[PDB]
């Protein structure tokens, strides 16, 4: 089924004439859209006030990436690269070996954030919830090396965001 | 002598202006930088606006010409300027004179 | 006693230009449903002043220009003209009472055009001429409304004094008789200033100042902002009269004030509400449906006052 | 909130208010507490310039009524 | 004549005769990031977040093209519950590329206040994004056989209080835009298309309706749900910017009936085809389940194989017909994606429908096309 | 009548400050004088609040600390300063404090 | 007082103009410039901060390149970097201008914006949200907040 948008006869009967007429002559049209804007200038604006009111977010939201630990203390990440293998943009190179207790851990774990392209295929691949983006959309650099992020980096974050983290898994885990 | 007082302060006010303007910027010592085809149709516009304006020029002593007492006479001579000046734009009006497209 | 008037004069104008500014971009973003400035100060009361001492210590961007001297006349020409056609402005007394007001004014605008002119020269752009050569060709084409239309408002003032016109409006605003005039008249003040919906000098995908950044272009700025309230001043003393008692003039200073914001603030609500013209658009408005029905308003409000034995005085 | 916008129109207000309270107040100071003698024809400014000698002193804003006849 | 080299991300080299147009030859190519190329080194999965980014305005819709190919040459169908999920999220970001369409064309020739208007709008149909994928524009959340997710509890009762206001703002924009004679001015028999001049050049969309022609890849080669949706096609009868201003427009209240009908007809079952092979297991079973464990392991760093073929999979994307041409050499990558964006063609007869008008009509006559450089250089 | 009462608003945000000294200072350091049922205070002295009269976005705000970490924050503050605990009330992604 | 506190009062009136006055050139090359718009738009308004939305290259303070910078269009913002006049600042917004994110291995891609022209404050995401990119020009107006010209000036 279709509609016609602009397929109509002008009436030209005397009165519809003179209603263009008027239209023409005193601006009727051009008149309501002045009344369309009078009417914003007392509605409420829909402005926030930044940095002290934020702009609502989901537990989904994908952010700064950060590693985390078990309850113990203990990293999750046990050094098997299925993130490294499906982020597209190539941004993680993980090197590991074994621990000096025998464990299966991680000896380089560096994301080039400004290669990352912040889409998640990360903490989706990972099978022990290690690799997680965090709730954290300010972290603005002055200078590119220190969106670098090594190891330590990651680590600090997971440590700095874990309290949050947790309960925005905890709220969307069953979606997933 | 108000008048030549009050128009060398406007003048002398925005000469001021403009020479700070060029100079206060000049005080950052900034690092060295180290880095028509005729128209007709626009000066047919501004020929037409020119014998308008004498037009306008004629017409401007109206209000001192409607305190005569040959009112008659007045008034024929001032709607015949004016439907003259009429007359003018549809004649350019017709030959495509207003017109924008080549 | 006269020199402590001019600056009485200039320097409100000026602070007059710099809130403008800030009323301007409120005023626009309550109509968008946004907040304007209001950080910078309390309700952006001191945005203005972040702004004029950031453009003074700007760095020059002068280029090579071929008429150096034509480069400084120009924004000392616009700004020079700007405060000259507020001396004879009755509020309600004038500063300089003159008996050809209405044509004194019509005379200093008509020479602001070559700072427009003079401008695009002293650019060695070809492509910022040209936009110079559309800038005047809009301004000049509406000067003959601004002509026609003033001069069938004085036959029924009968005098060319701008004074004269608070006599002819004791009983009744001129709007209500020649509210047709009214109407072409204030939309050629638009034209006139460059303002939208004919603002085609700031076409950024479709200005003369750009050779002009900071300082200057902060000169030419309050030019044009100082013609705007000054033409809506012009508006309000031609079509809606104040009442004036010599006793109290304050009285008319307060009425005759808030009728010159209103109409200011209106510009700004139109800026707000509509697309721009074509180039060509905007001429055919000037030429084929103001122009023809301005030459008929003359006529008839020559012969008017005639044929109803209304004519106006001479003193 | 749209009041938000008054405090700038307020400015704009006063800035426009003082170019015509200025020049009411001035003139009535520098004219013996009257308005500025209006002159625009030839006709008015023999009178002001007939009242500057009847002034005594040379200014025409200083009147003589009837304590100047004998 | 005089040749203006309108720099910058569009380059167009116009040939001015006056204040006519003459020539106009767009330099395109300031946006080209060799995604073609790029997609032969990604797996299938790893290519789908660059098909946000070719019309970034239509994200949504740009995956829901890719996944339809790579579904057809995988053989699978994504279940009832995710193809009205791709539904409904194409009509809300039909809704996004009209507002960004119709505002900013309404910004370029002057008209500045509906921007701020609609903006606001799109910002919270961002919202809708940012709940179902955690990403506000570039989402990859349609994927080949279903979505990531399901819709997380309270997202449609927030659907629906968005979309019940949402024609009182059109109707705000109507009242500044359809009947006022400056913007009828700027749009009313500019850029004219005939229809058979619209077909030959390669058009689609609004720029085919625009001109009369009765075509929809929504109602003539139908995919997902849209032939259990009912709608209307919004028709032009001038083939001018006017008209394709009011078909633009007019679709934006047919997504709202749309929207209407995926709200309340959205079924129950699951969002991503039950079968492990091509789509991830559940985090729950991938960590009890050996099975599910090697599925998801071989599924995120080899991909799935896709069988040998070649495959033109085309939709009514928002700006037009938006395609991609998908050969697959059996392996996890793609041999080759072509990739079909609507604005290379409109973008191309620009100097067609230039011709006759002047500078200031080249600025409403992009509008119109909906151009996007994103996917015009790809 | 309303005209009245949005006066008695606007004096009661003075009060609701506490004075003419915290309505001076809130005004200039956050440009907001609203007054909202105060939430909770972190350990850093950031002060959160809440209105659920306002529309969705402005019903929760944070009155930043004027020191955090030996850094004077009167003036300058930073998105970044709320702590992961309030982050998540703070951009909504729960409604539990 | 000493001479470095009268300098230093005025260095905190200039830097508090400049940074009150950020009249942004954006250079909206791909999807970050919708972000970017966003910022614009009611929500965030960043014309309340005195950043105004678009300001012509030479009326410009900073310059915000938003999406990807390839080689083709590098020697064009080279170009009207060079015209801006000073102090002139660059905000490089999302992964592609930051080291050319998705498409950092791109035979026609430029490596980031920072081979071209000098940048103040990278702002990472992929778009930033509007929010992200306001932290980033709140960021940059810090940075002009600590700037230190006339104590150079009055030690050199
Ligand atoms: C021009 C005409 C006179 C303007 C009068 C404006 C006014 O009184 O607003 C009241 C009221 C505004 O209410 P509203 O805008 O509809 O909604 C606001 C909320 O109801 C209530 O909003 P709220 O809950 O956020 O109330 C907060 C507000 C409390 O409300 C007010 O303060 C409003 C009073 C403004 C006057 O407190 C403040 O913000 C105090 C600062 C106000 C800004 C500074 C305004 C001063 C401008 C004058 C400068 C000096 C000259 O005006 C009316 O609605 C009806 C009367 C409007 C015509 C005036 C007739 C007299
Ligand atoms: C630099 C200036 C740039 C041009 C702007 C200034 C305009 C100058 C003309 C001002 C006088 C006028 O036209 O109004 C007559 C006005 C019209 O007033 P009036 O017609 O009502 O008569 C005044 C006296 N009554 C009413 C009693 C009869 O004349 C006056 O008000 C004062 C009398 C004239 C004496 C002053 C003239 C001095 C000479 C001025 C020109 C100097 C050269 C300037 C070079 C300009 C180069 C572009
Ligand atoms: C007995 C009585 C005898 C005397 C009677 C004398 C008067 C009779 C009535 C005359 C008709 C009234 C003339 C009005 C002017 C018509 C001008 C015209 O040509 O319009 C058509 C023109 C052109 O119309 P068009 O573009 O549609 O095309 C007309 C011609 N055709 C169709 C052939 C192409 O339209 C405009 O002028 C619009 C200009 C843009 C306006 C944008 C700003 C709008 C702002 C609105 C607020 C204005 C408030 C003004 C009040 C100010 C207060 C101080
Ligand atoms: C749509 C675009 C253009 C719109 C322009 C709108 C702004 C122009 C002003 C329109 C409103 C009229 C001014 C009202 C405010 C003036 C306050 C004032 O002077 O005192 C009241 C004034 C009294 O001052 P007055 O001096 O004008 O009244 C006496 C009038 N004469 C001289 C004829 C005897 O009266 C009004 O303004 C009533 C306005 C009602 C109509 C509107
Ligand atoms: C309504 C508009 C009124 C505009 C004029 C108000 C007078 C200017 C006051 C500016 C004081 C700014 C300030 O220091 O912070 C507010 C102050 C804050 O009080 P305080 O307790 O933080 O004082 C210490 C201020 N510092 C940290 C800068 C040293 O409150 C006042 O206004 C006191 C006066
Ligand atoms: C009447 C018209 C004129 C306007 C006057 C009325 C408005 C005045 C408001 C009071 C201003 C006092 C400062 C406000 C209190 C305060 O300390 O705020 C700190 C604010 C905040 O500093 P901030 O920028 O670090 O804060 C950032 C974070 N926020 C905004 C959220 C708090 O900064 C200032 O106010 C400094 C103002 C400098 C004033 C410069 C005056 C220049 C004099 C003219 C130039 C002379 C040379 C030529
Ligand atoms: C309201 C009215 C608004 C209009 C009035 C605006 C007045 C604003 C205050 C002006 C204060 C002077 C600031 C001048 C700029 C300072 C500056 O940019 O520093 C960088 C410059 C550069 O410092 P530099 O010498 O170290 O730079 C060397 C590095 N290269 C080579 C790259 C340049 O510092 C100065 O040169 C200081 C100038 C002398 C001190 C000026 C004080 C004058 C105060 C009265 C005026
Ligand atoms: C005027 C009032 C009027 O005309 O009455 C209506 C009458 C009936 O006509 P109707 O059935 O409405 O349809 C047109 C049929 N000719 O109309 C008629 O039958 C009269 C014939 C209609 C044609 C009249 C054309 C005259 C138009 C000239 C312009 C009039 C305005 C001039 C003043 C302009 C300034 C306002
Ligand atoms: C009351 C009862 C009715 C009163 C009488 C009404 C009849 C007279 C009105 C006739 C209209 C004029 C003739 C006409 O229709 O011309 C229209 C034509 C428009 O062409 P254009 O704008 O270029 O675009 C075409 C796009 N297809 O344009 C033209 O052809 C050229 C028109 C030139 C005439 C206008 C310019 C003169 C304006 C002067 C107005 C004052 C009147 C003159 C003095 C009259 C003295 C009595
Ligand atoms: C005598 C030489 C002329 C200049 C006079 C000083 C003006 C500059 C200071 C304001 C900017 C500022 O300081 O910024 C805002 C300040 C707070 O700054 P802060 O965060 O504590 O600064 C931290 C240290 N920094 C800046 C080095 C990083 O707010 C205030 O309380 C200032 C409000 C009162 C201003 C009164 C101005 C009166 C002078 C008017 C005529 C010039
Ligand atoms: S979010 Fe995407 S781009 Fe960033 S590290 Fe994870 S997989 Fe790579
Ligand atoms: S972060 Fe997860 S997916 Fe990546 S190497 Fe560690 S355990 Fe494997
Ligand atoms: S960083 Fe992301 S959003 Fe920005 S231009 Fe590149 S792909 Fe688009």
């Amino acid at each position: 089924t279709y509609k016609y948008v602009n397929l109509r006869e002008p009436s030209m009967d005397m009165k519809s004439v003179t209603d263009r007429a008027a239209q023409t002559l005193l601006w009727t049209e051009l008149i309501r859209g002045l009344g369309m804007t009078l009417s914003y200038l007392f509605r409420e604006p829909a402005t926030i006030n930044y940095p002290f009111e934020k702009g609502p977010l989901s537990p989904r939201f994908r952010g700064e990436h950060a590693l985390r630990r078990y309850p113990s203390g203990e990293e999750r990440c046990i050094a098997c690269k299925l993130c490294e293998a499906v982020c597209p943009a190539q941004a993680i190179t993980i090197e590991a070996e074994p621990r000096a207790d025998g464990s299966r851990r991680t000896t380089r774990y560096d994301i080039d954030m400004t290669k990352c392209i912040y889409c998640g295929f990360c903490q989706e691949a990972c099978p022990v919830d290690a690799i997680v983006e965090g709730p954290n959309f300010e972290f603005s650099t002055e200078t590119h090396e220190e969106l670098l992020y090594n190891k330590e980096k990651l680590l600090n974050n997971g440590d700095k965001w874990e309290a949050e983290i947790a309960a925005n898994i905890q709220a969307d885990y069953l979606y997933r | 002598m108000n008048l030549m007082l009050a128009l060398l302060t406007n003048f002398t006010l925005a000469t001021l202006l403009v020479i700070i303007a060029f100079w206060l910027p000049q005080l950052n010592v900034y690092s060295e930088k180290t880095s028509l085809p005729f128209s007709m149709k626009f000066f047919l516009v501004a020929i037409t606006f020119l014998l308008f304006d004498l037009e306008i020029a004629l017409l401007l002593p109206l209000p001192w010409a409607s305190q005569t007492a040959n009112l008659n006479t007045m008034l024929t001579m001032a709607l015949f300027l004016i439907i003259l000046l009429a007359v003018s734009l549809a004649y350019e009006w017709t030959q495509k004179g207003l017109e924008w497209t080549e | 006693m006269f020199m402590i008037n001019i600056l009485m004069l200039i320097i409100p104008i000026l602070l007059a230009v710099a809130f403008l500014t800030l009323v301007e971009r409120k005023v626009l973003g309550y109509m968008q449903l946004r907040k304007g400035p209001n950080v910078v100060g309390p309700y952006g009361l001191l945005q203005p002043i972040a702004d004029a001492i950031k453009l003074f210590i700007k760095e020059p961007l002068r280029p090579a220009t071929s008429s150096a001297s034509m480069f400084i006349l120009a924004p000392i020409m616009a700004l020079g003209l700007a405060l000259t056609m507020w001396i004879p402005l009755p509020m309600p007394y004038p500063l300089i009472n003159m008996n050809l007001g209405v044509l004194f004014m019509l005379a200093m605008s008509s020479l602001a055009v070559y700072s427009i002119l003079w401008s695009g020269w002293a650019s060695n752009s070809k492509y910022a001429l040209i936009g110079a050569l559309r800038a005047v060709a809009q301004t000049i084409s509406y000067e003959v409304t601004l002509a026609i239309i003033l001069l069938s408002v004085l036959l029924m003032s009968g005098s060319f004094t701008l004074s004269t016109l608070i006599t002819t409006q004791e009983q009744m605003w001129l709007i209500l008789p020649a509210w047709p005039l009214a109407m072409m008249w204030f939309i050629s003040t638009l034209a006139e200033t460059n303002r939208a919906p004919f603002d085609l000098t700031e076409g950024e995908s479709e200005g003369f100042n750009v050779e002009y950044a900071a300082g200057p272009f902060a000169l030419f700025f309050m030019a044009e902002y100082a013609n705007i309230i000054m033409m809506n001043i012009f508006t309000a003393i031609l079509f809606l009269g104040t009442s004036h008692n010599p006793h109290m003039p304050e009285l008319y200073t307060i009425n005759f004030t808030i009728k010159s914001l209103l109409l200011t603030m209106s510009f700004l609500w139109i800026r707000a509400s509509y697309p721009r013209f074509r180039y060509d658009q905007l001429m055919h408005l000037l030429w084929k449906n103001f122009l023809p029905l301005t030459l008929a308003l003359c006529m008839w409000h020559v012969s008017l006052p005639i044929l109803t034995s209304g004519i106006p005085p001479q003193t | 909130m749209w009041f938000e916008v008054l405090p700038g129109i307020a400015v704009m207000g006063v800035c426009l208010f003082i170019p015509g309270m200025a020049t009411a107040r001035i003139h009535r100071f520098s004219n013996g507490g009257k308005e500025k003698r209006v002159a625009h024809y030839p006709y008015q400014w023999y009178l002001m310039e007939r009242d500057r000698r009847v002034s005594g002193v040379n200014r025409s804003y200083v009147s003589k009524g009837l304590e100047n006849i004998d | 004549n005089l040749t203006l080299n309108f720099g910058p991300v569009l380059r167009l080299v116009m040939e001015l005769s006056g204040e006519m147009v003459r020539k106009c030859d767009p330099h395109i190519g300031l946006l080209h990031r060799g995604t073609e190329k790029l997609i032969e080194y990604k797996t299938y999965l790893q290519a789908l977040p660059y098909f946000d980014r070719l019309d970034y305005v239509s994200m949504m819709c740009n995956e829901q093209a890719y996944s339809l190919a790579v579904e057809k040459l995988l053989n699978i169908r994504p279940p009832p519950r995710a193809q009205w999920i791709r539904v409904l999220f194409g009509e809300i970001t039909r809704l996004l590329n009209h507002i960004m369409a119709v505002t900013t064309h309404a910004l370029d020739i002057g008209a500045m206040t509906p921007f701020f208007w609609m903006f606001e709008e799109r910002e919270k149909m961002f919202e809708f994004y940012e709940r179902v994928s955690g990403a506000r524009m570039h989402a990859a959340y349609v994927r080949p056989g279903g979505v990531h997710q399901d819709l997380p509890l309270g997202l449609m009762d927030d659907i629906y209080e968005f979309s019940k206001n949402f024609s009182l703002r059109i109707d705000e924009l109507e009242e500044m835009l359809t009947n006022n004679r400056i913007w009828r001015n700027r749009t009313v028999d500019i850029g004219i298309v005939t229809a058979e001049d619209a077909l030959n050049y390669g058009f689609s969309g609004v720029m085919l309706r625009g001109s009369g022609i009765q075509w929809d890849l929504r109602k003539t080669q139908p995919y997902d749900v849209y032939d259990q949706v009912e709608f209307d096609v919004p028709i032009g009868s001038r083939g001018d910017c006017y008209d394709r201003y009011l078909c633009r427009v007019e679709e934006m209240r047919q997504s709202i009936r749309i929207i209407s009908q995926c709200l309340n007809k959205m079924p129950p079952g699951e969002i991503k085809v039950d079968d492990a092979k091509v789509s991830p297991p559940k985090r729950a079973e991938m960590k009890t389940s050996m099975e599910s464990l090697i599925h998801h392991f071989k599924l995120y760093t080899e991909g799935y194989q896709v069988p040998p073929g070649a495959t033109y999979t085309a939709i009514e994307a928002p700006k037009g017909e938006f395609g991609v041409y998908l050969v697959s050499d059996g392996s996890s990558r793609p041999y080759r994606c072509k990739i079909k964006a609507p604005g290379f063609a409109h973008l191309a007869g620009l100097d067609k429908m230039s011709k006759g008008h002047m500078l200031a009509d080249v600025v409403a006559i992009i509008g119109t096309q909906d151009i996007v450089f994103g996917e015009v250089d790809r | 009548m309303e005209l009245l009462q949005v006066l008695k608003r606007g004096l009661q945000q003075v009060s609701g400050h506490g004075g003419l000294r915290g309505y001076l200072r809130v005004l200039f350091r956050a440009n907001d004088v609203r007054v909202g049922t105060l939430v909770g205070e972190d350990k850093y002295g950031n002060k959160y609040y809440e209105d659920n009269k306002q529309f969705f976005g402005r019903h929760r705000w944070v009155i930043y600390t004027t020191e955090m970490n030996g850094k004077n924050t009167f003036w300058d503050v930073d998105g970044s300063m709320v702590p992961p605990e309030w982050h998540r009330w703070l951009h909504c992604m729960t409604d539990d404090p | 007082s000493r001479g470095e506190y009268v300098v230093a009062k005025l260095d905190d009136l200039i830097n508090w103009a400049r940074r009150s006055s950020l009249w942004p050139m954006t250079f909206g090359l791909a999807c970050c410039a919708v972000e970017m718009m966003h910022m614009a738009a009611p929500r965030y308004d960043m014309d309340r901060f005195g950043v105004v939305f678009r300001a012509s290259p030479r009326q410009s303070d900073v310059m915000i390149v938003a999406g990807t910078l390839t080689n083709k269009m590098a020697p064009a913002l080279r170009k009207v970097y060079d015209q801006m006049p000073e102090p002139r600042y660059v905000v490089s917004m999302g992964s592609c201008a930051n080291g050319g994110g998705y498409y950092h291995y791109s035979y026609s891609v430029v490596r980031g914006c920072d081979r071209i022209v000098p940048v103040d404050i990278y702002v990472p995401g992929c778009p930033p949200t509007a929010e992200a990119l306001l932290y980033g020009i709140l960021q940059l107006q810090k940075k002009i907040k600590r700037e230190k010209r006339l104590r150079i000036w009055y030690r050199r």
